[PDB]
């Protein structure tokens, strides 16, 4: 009733992806960096998996931008790093994974601005 | 421990005493709305948007500035806090101009998003709004002060982070304005960062004005290469064209800011570009050909000569992949004349010991020092983020700074020990009182720049600095793994080249003039055609037409740092890889690919075919290059120091003058900067002001 | 047939590199006295076998393992490499 | 009932044999009852606004957008990013003229739907065509297809 | 709650909660969870092996008798170990009610076909196999229903590109319609519309 | 552990047997398809193409993947039997109209940036 | 328009044109932006 | 009425277009005004839903009342900024009349 | 103010004109290049500068709801004239 086979999962031959889009691509698993123009941090909660950038050229007519690769606009969202890594291995894509960066705790004191002797004294407010 | 228990919406959490309500809310997992609070800046309390209700307290407290005490239950989603937020947004938007369609911060405005999430949906303001005249603070920051919300964030950044007191608030009441009160240009190496911190479209990027919208752009996380700091950046592109560069958070290298040269010199990527191979014709002029022709000529010339007759020079913007590929190619022809533009004293340990040419204490470890000694360096213009870190430690850790060199302005007060290099020996001798004042220092630190090494006294100056560090270690004892000795670099490609066995300096070329010279992006002007034999063969392989292009015989177009996945090692020894944002224009190709194709044409086929194989070769040559966030390394100060005591070169009576004397010299440093219109505008504005 | 440079890859915290480390900390400087022109690069590995790479003329390279080698063993194979005997 | 249907009176034609003729008669009677409901709707038209007075969901008027700051911000954000729908999955079905037309919508909390499955009655009707055309002439298949009221836009999606 | 807020019905909520508890009591072997939404929609999460029993119960019990199968669909969530989520929507005419049954599966694990329970499921099941690649065992005939003949891949998966991998055109040299690797004159512009400053605190997740 | 539910085959032997039966069916059907669709290729070319498509998936070592591929192949063969396809669908297997992409390093270096 | 003419503006066409498809006056689309990347111009003086 | 184009390159119409038929590129003009350098509408991709004309905050892009504009070739249905400006100058009379008649319902 | 290219074509208001070597010029042979004759910059440069006696002036483009969003312009700077962000009209205080 149960095979109880011991082997890694591989569904490469069932997805129908062309061979040149499997052994040549290089996916990236990362937590997207916070947009420095904004102080919101709601876009740095989940893990993102995205493919590498390929060639884009100018259209001879009308000057539009043309891309010859299908996977360019693809992006996937994963709850944790392990799930994304498992997905990448299961689909047979070579991956580069980067550890999530979290800002370190910083101690902020209102009292420091009006310091008697330390250099943290503010010139104006 | 000393942690105290505080409740957020009834959920308990441990917080260290002195933690504000806002930080506790972040610890639980919620972000309090904010306009004036920045973690890297001093607390202000102006915008009053962070007003939150404490249970059983009739008054609403400001979460950013109120320290929390044991037992408090913070009701963030209570009715009172919501009403306070709505009122604050209504007051903020009462006088805001209806400039959203024309504002450069349309889809990335904190005002817009926070009004959508926490504010109301209509206005009862039936009066006329105010309007203030625009200010002019230079050609980098476009200023529209009608949109200012008077959060005094730029003022705090300029006063503390940049150390420049040009900005301030003039006036009282509703008509209080933010500006300089006079026609003055806010000029600094970190001037552009005020664009990012400003929540509204009051301060925007002038070169980027009216160009794109945030939702259109695609973000590529990459590494800056204009200096040796290696600050992380986000290249923002749109339809295969680089739109802008933004800083990326990294608490150990650049925090969240980038220098002006990093931020605004991407424009040079669109000018003077090398797009096709070029060869010399019958008349001696440069004409376009195909890859096959140029590769065939170069391979024939490489096959004809052999040994010391071939040579290569590495530029300041070359990646490790190209460096190792060229090293392999010239080794297959039995050559070792591999040189870089910047010189490093090879006497003694030289480049065999890695800790002999790195910033051992690291930028993050700067904050733990109590004294610092700068020798012949101008960190403000050579490594602006390093200088910013020094300034932050000086402001917060009460660090003591001393400089040996010209009395440059470092945006903080330091002790000017002198100008002559002889003072170094004095510090080594023990007559100078600074030796005594640094003897008691628990975590001393000595920094020596490559500018002081470019002169003929590199060996002697390095030996004197190592002697000073030895005196520190022997007298005060080994404090631990503190790694007193440091060296600060200027070009991004220096450390990667040194780790690969490249011979620093161009002296080898002068001693043995080659018959065919490889210019791997060498635009420093160190070697001209006068100090080379007649009918010499010059191959230039770069991305910009600069001082090294017209003297070449065959030109191979390379790729810029935004057009390839390449490895760069910063001044701390940390290796980081960039990502492909756009593809090289025209017929330009990747550098290591060009080297491999040339090798295969010449018959000396290289083992690697793909990028992964080249990186495996890099791992074989050096283990450290493959690691992409590791900075720790072994401390071999004793061996290098003992090997450095053999030769006894003397110091000359010339004062240590860095090349970066004034801000006008900081803008144009490499090929990309010299091709940027924005940098030319900055230089013109600095030279003469209006 | 002419040696051009040598590289020593050692792991900072692994015990298999332990003796190799001692080698440097005892005698590398003396070795640099005997060869003022030969470049002996020293690099750190990570969970990898300690190795010694020797490059000869025209790009030929040979690698030898250094796991669990004592200081005497590593200095012996080093003198074997520079002396040219195999 | 979903909108104002529980406030309008109309009759529901019911067949007796299940053949094509009964369904044709049912469609004609449904046309007549639709006329009845149209008359009722015309007679009982109330005054007021036409969209929900929530500028975070419905865009404001052009005059408000061109005179008010909050209105301009909300117009910008609604026409560039859209409104965020709270996470959840729903199946909403109505009595479309071809039968029960449904949408299963799954939202992850963003401004873009995570999943939108469309249930069209034509799919099930064409699936049952094979059963309904057992032991009939070739010319009867056209009549059965016509009485199924099949439009392939909803069938294929 | 002003006229801009959707009114809330509590009687239907209580009835659906009671029926969910009743169903979960009757079939404790298969049901893993029961939920009632804020807008009065009852859903039941069951084990994959309970597709045939539970459905049959909901179709035949005198108190449930969910006669009609309104819809059957699949949802792809790549972050889950069990990738695909199968959704059954049932309508009971006798009690004028609706129910939802949810099941999980992956690429290689088959799910027993419910053609015997509901005939209407037949084409629906084929559609799933056409769009997601979920195999249904003991199906009368399982094949593609929507995609072109010879189409490689399942389009509705989240890792399938929007424009596919091949495009069709007409070639005069071979005098027929041929398929080529896809090349777009204008690339589909990707917009980063999602914004910071979360909007719904009621759905906030623990910071793990 | 790693216990999984089967599809058709309990081990690799049954999957290999099913692969063999599918190959027998395709080999038998190739000439009928060639005659009926009025292809320009010969029976030898069609059988060679069938062999190539079978050997393309020769590295699969999972019985579930193998018998899922067998199910897909059976579905495609059934599609071919009932003339549900046309000449174009059959001839898409040969890429007679696509230019031959090169393999060596130098050609790929010359054509473009594609690795 | 005889009873109440449309408002007069300086930029409004004074001569209406019918559909000009299949005519030497037909509209031909083209790119409106300028060149993006400027290439290096080699010097005209020989190096030796 | 002064003669300056209403478009200010806010790119709202491009962002709201369901069919992605609008392409906009902009840069500061000679006098510093915020203006477009490229404004293309692909008439073979447009679905004529009217979202562009209702998302515009300055009534710059409008969906005119002309419907007899068939073409003999595919290329001439790819409008650029010049063609759209010509259409505006050509139809401004009745376009403005319709806008005046209907703007109280918007 | 429509200019003419050195080759012979008309230059668009965005400054676009194919140079001598561009092959894409062939798309215009036996046809015409669509160019708008009325340039917005020239038409707006000839508008008179309005003279108002208030520090802050309001502009909505004329027509009320048919114009652009209402904005306020400050005229304290006597060196130059305040310019509307949307419409491009100019305003100035009564100097002397
Ligand atoms: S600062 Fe923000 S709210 Fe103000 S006009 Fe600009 S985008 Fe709109
Ligand atoms: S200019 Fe920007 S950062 Fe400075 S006070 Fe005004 S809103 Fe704050
Ligand atoms: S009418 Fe056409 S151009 Fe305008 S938004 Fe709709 S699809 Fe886009
Ligand atoms: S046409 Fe209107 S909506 Fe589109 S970019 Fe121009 S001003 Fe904005
Ligand atoms: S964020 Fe605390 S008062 Fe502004
Ligand atoms: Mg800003
Ligand atoms: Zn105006």
């Amino acid at each position: 009733q149960l095979i109880a086979v011991d082997e890694k999962l591989d569904i490469t031959t069932l997805t129908g992806v062309p061979e040149e889009h499997i052994k040549t691509r290089k996916v990236r698993i990362f937590v997207p960096a916070r947009n420095n123009m904004q102080s919101g941090v709601n876009n740095t909660k989940k893990w993102k998996m995205e493919f590498d950038t390929r060639e884009r050229w100018e259209n001879p007519l009308m000057g539009w931008s043309s891309t010859a690769d299908p996977l360019s606009n693809l992006v996937l969202t994963f709850s944790t790093k392990e799930d994304a890594v498992a997905f990448a291995e299961k689909n047979g894509w070579s991956f580069d994974v980067e550890e999530r960066k979290v800002p370190k705790p910083k101690s902020k004191s209102y009292g420091a601005n009006f310091s008697w002797n330390k250099r943290t004294r503010v010139s104006t407010k | 421990s000393n942690l105290i228990e505080v409740f957020v919406d009834g959920q308990s959490v441990m917080v260290e005493p002195g933690t504000t309500v806002l930080q506790a809310c972040e610890k639980v997992g919620m972000q309090i709305p904010r306009f004036c609070y920045h973690e890297r800046l001093s607390v202000a309390g102006n915008c009053r948007m962070c007003l939150v209700e404490i249970e059983k307290a009739p008054k609403v407290v400001a979460a950013c500035a109120m320290p929390v005490m044991k037992g408090w239950n913070i009701l963030t989603n209570s009715e009172k806090s919501k009403k306070a937020r709505e009122g604050v947004m209504e007051f903020l938007l009462a006088n805001h101009p209806l400039d959203c369609p024309i504002c450069d911060q349309g889809g990335e405005c904190d005002l817009q998003d926070q009004s959508m999430m926490f504010g109301s949906d209509r206005s009862r303001f039936l009066e006329g709004k105010r309007a203030v005249e625009d200010k002019n603070i230079g050609p980098l920051v476009k200023t529209i002060m009608t949109r200012c919300i008077q959060c005094t964030r730029c003022i705090r950044f300029a006063s503390e982070i940049a150390g420049v007191d040009d900005l301030g608030t003039t006036g009282r009441g509703n008509d209080m304005q933010v500006g300089t009160y006079i026609e003055k240009m806010f000029m600094s190496e970190l001037s552009g960062n005020i664009i990012d911190i400003c929540p509204v479209g009051a301060l925007t990027s002038k070169p980027y004005a009216f160009t794109a919208r945030p939702w259109e752009t695609r973000k590529t996380e990459s590494i800056d290469v204009m200096d040796a700091v290696g600050s992380n950046i986000v290249v923002s592109t749109r339809t295969g064209e680089v739109m802008r560069i933004l800083p990326r958070m990294h608490e150990d290298i650049n925090e969240e800011w980038i220098s002006d040269k990093t931020r605004f010199a991407y424009d040079g990527l669109k000018r003077q570009r090398l797009t096709q191979p070029m060869i010399r014709n019958e008349k001696g002029l440069l004409t376009y050909t195909t890859w096959e022709d140029a590769l065939s000529r170069v391979a024939g010339m490489l096959q004809s000569f052999q040994g010391n007759d071939v040579a290569a020079i590495a530029g300041g913007l070359v990646d490790a992949e190209a460096l190792v590929a060229l090293k392999d190619l010239l080794n297959r022809v039995d050559s070792d004349s591999l040189c870089t533009e910047e010189v490093f004293p090879t006497a003694g340990a030289g480049t065999d010991l890695r800790s002999n040419y790195l910033l051992n204490t690291t930028i993050a470890g700067v904050e733990e020092a109590d004294v610092i000694l700068l020798v012949g360096t101008n960190p403000r213009f050579e490594a602006p983020l390093f200088n910013a870190r020094i300034r932050k430690s000086w402001l917060h850790n009460d660090l003591k700074v001393a400089l040996i060199g010209s009395p440059v302005d470092l945006t903080y007060r330091y002790d000017h020990l002198g100008d002559s290099p002889k003072i170094l020996q004095d510090i080594a001798s023990g007559n100078h009182p600074f030796s005594q004042i640094l003897k008691e220092a628990k975590k001393p630190m000595v920094v020596l720049g490559s500018s002081a090494l470019q002169r003929s006294d590199g060996t002697a100056i390095l030996a004197a600095v190592s002697n000073i560090a030895q005196n520190i270690r022997l007298s005060s004892g080994v404090t631990g793994d503190w790694k007193v000795m440091n060296i600060l670099h200027r070009i991004a490609s220096q450390v990667a080249a040194l780790d690969l066995g490249y011979k620093p300096g161009v002296e080898a070329i002068r001693k043995n003039p080659p018959k065919v010279l490889f210019l791997l992006g060498a635009d420093g002007g160190c070697i001209t055609r006068q100090d080379l034999p007649k009918d010499c063969f010059i191959i230039y392989q770069g991305h910009h037409g600069d001082v090294g292009a017209p003297m070449a015989d065959v030109i191979l177009p390379g790729a810029a740092y935004t057009e390839k996945s390449a490895t760069y090692v910063n001044t701390e020894g940390r290796a980081q890889q960039t990502k492909v944002a756009v593809t090289p224009p025209g017929l330009a190709r990747e550098d290591w690919k060009i080297i491999r194709a040339l090798s295969e044409i010449a018959g000396m086929t290289l083992p690697y075919d793909t990028l992964d194989q080249v990186r495996s070769r890099l791992e074989e040559v050096s283990p450290n290059l493959v690691r992409y966030d590791d900075v720790e390394g072994a401390n071999y100060f004793q061996q290098a120091n003992e090997l450095s005591k053999l030769v006894n070169q003397q110091l000359l009576a010339d004062p240590l003058v860095p090349p970066q004397l004034t801000i006008k010299d900081f803008y144009m440093t490499d090929s990309i900067s010299r091709a940027s219109q924005t940098m030319a505008k900055c230089v013109k504005a600095v030279t003469e002001g209006i | 047939l002419g040696l051009r440079e040598i590289r020593i890859h050692l792991c900072q915290r692994s015990p298999g590199s332990q003796g190799v480390r001692d080698f440097i900390e005892k005698r590398y400087v003396e070795l640099k006295k005997a060869n003022p022109d030969l470049p002996i690069l020293i690099r750190e590995c990570s969970d990898v076998q300690p190795k010694l790479w020797a490059r000869y003329a025209f790009g030929q390279e040979k690698n030898v393992s250094l796991n669990n080698f004592s200081a005497d063993q590593v200095t012996r194979t080093l003198e074997n490499v520079l002396s040219g005997k195999a | 009932p979903y909108d104002v249907y529980d406030q309008v009176e109309f009759d529901v034609p019911i067949g007796s044999r299940g053949d094509c003729y009964d369904r044709y008669l049912c469609r004609v009677e449904e046309m007549r009852q639709s006329l009845r409901i149209i008359s009722q709707c015309l007679n009982k038209m109330p005054p007021g606004e036409i969209k929900v007075d929530d500028a975070k969901v419905s865009p404001p008027k052009r005059a408000e957008m061109k005179t008010s700051m909050e209105s301009l911000i909300h117009h910008f954000k609604l026409y560039t990013e859209g409104y965020q729908v709270p996470p959840g999955a729903t199946y909403t079905a109505i009595e479309a003229p071809k039968g029960e037309f449904g949408v299963y919508l799954v939202s992850d909390g963003s401004s873009r739907p995570y999943r939108c499955k469309i249930k069209a009655p034509g799919f099930a009707h064409l699936a049952g065509l094979d059963k309904m055309s057992k032991g009939h002439m070739l010319a009867d298949v056209v009549a059965i297809i016509g009485t199924q009221d099949i439009v392939f836009g909803e069938v294929d999606r | 709650t002003r006229p801009t807020i959707r009114p809330r019905n509590d009687v239907v909520h209580k009835q659906l909660s009671a029926f969910g508890q009743y169903v979960a009591e009757i079939l404790p072997k298969y049901v893993q969870q029961v939920q009632v939404s804020c807008f009065n929609e009852l859903e039941i999460f069951i084990h994959p092996d309970g597709v045939i029993p539970v459905l049959t119960f909901l179709r035949d019990h005198t108190n449930a008798q969910f006669k009609s199968l309104a819809d059957l669909t699949a949802v792809d969530v790549p972050t889950r170990q069990n990738r695909f989520e199968i959704v059954y929507n049932l309508l009971s005419l006798r009690f004028n009610s609706r129910i939802r049954v949810k099941t999980y599966t992956d690429e290689l694990t088959p799910i027993e076909s419910s053609v015997t329970v509901y005939k209407a499921a037949n084409w629906y099941e084929r559609e799933i196999w056409d769009m997601f690649g979920v195999f249904f065992a003991n199906h009368p005939d399982l094949r593609r229903i929507l995609t072109d003949y010879g189409f490689e891949g399942h389009p509705f998966r989240k890792d399938f590109p929007l424009s596919g991998y091949v495009e069709l055109r007409y070639d005069d040299e071979v005098k027929r319609v041929v398929a080529e690797p896809v090349e777009l004159a204008q690339e589909f512009r990707k917009f980063d519309l999602n914004s910071p400053w979360e909007a719904f605190p009621a759905y906030r997740q623990p910071p793990e | 552990g790693t216990s999984v539910k089967p599809i058709f085959s309990r081990d690799m032997n049954e999957a290999k047997r099913r692969v063999r039966e599918l190959y027998r069916a395709w080999y038998r059907e190739v000439p009928n398809t060639v005659h009926l669709f009025q292809l320009d290729i010969s029976v030898k070319q069609g059988r060679d193409k069938v062999r190539e498509m079978f050997m393309k998936n020769a590295h699969v070592t999972d019985p579930r993947v193998v018998d899922l591929l067998v199910i897909k192949g059976k579905m495609e063969l059934e599609e071919t039997i009932n003339v549900w396809k046309q000449r174009t669908h059959i001839m898409r297997f040969f890429h007679e109209t696509e230019a031959p992409r090169p393999t060596d390093f130098l050609s790929k270096f010359y054509v473009g940036h594609d690795p | 328009p005889t009873t109440k003419p449309p408002t007069a503006r300086k930029y409004i066409w004074t001569n209406h044109k019918f559909n000009v498809s299949g005519t030497p006056q037909q509209y031909v689309p083209y790119s409106t932006t300028r060149k993006k990347i400027q290439e290096w111009v080699p010097p005209s003086t020989p190096y030796k | 009425p002064s003669g300056e184009e209403r478009c200010i390159a806010c790119k709202l119409c491009e962002a709201v277009c369901p069919a992605q038929a609008i392409t906009i590129e902009a840069e500061p003009r000679a006098d510093g005004s915020r203006r477009t350098t490229r404004y293309d509408i692909d008439m073979t991709k447009c679905i004529y839903c009217g979202f562009c004309q209702e998302a515009c905050p300055v009534d710059a892009i409008v969906e005119g009342p002309n419907f007899e504009f068939s073409t003999e070739t595919h290329e001439e249905l790819l409008y650029n900024k010049e063609k759209l400006l010509n259409n505006g100058d050509k139809w401004e009379a009745e376009i403005a009349a319709n806008i005046q008649a209907d703007y109280l319902y918007r | 103010g429509v200019r003419t290219s050195p080759t012979g074509e008309k230059v668009t208001h965005t400054g676009q004109a194919y140079d001598d070597g561009d092959y894409r010029r062939v798309r215009f042979s036996d046809r015409q290049k669509e160019v708008n004759e009325n340039f917005a910059i020239d038409l707006i440069a000839e508008q008179p500068v309005s003279e108002v006696g208030s520090r802050v002036i309001s502009c909505d483009g004329g027509g009320g709801a048919l114009g652009h969003p209402r904005v306020y312009i400050n005229l304290d700077k006597e060196t130059k004239t305040g310019t509307c962000g949307y419409c491009g009209l100019q305003f100035r205080q009564p100097h002397h």
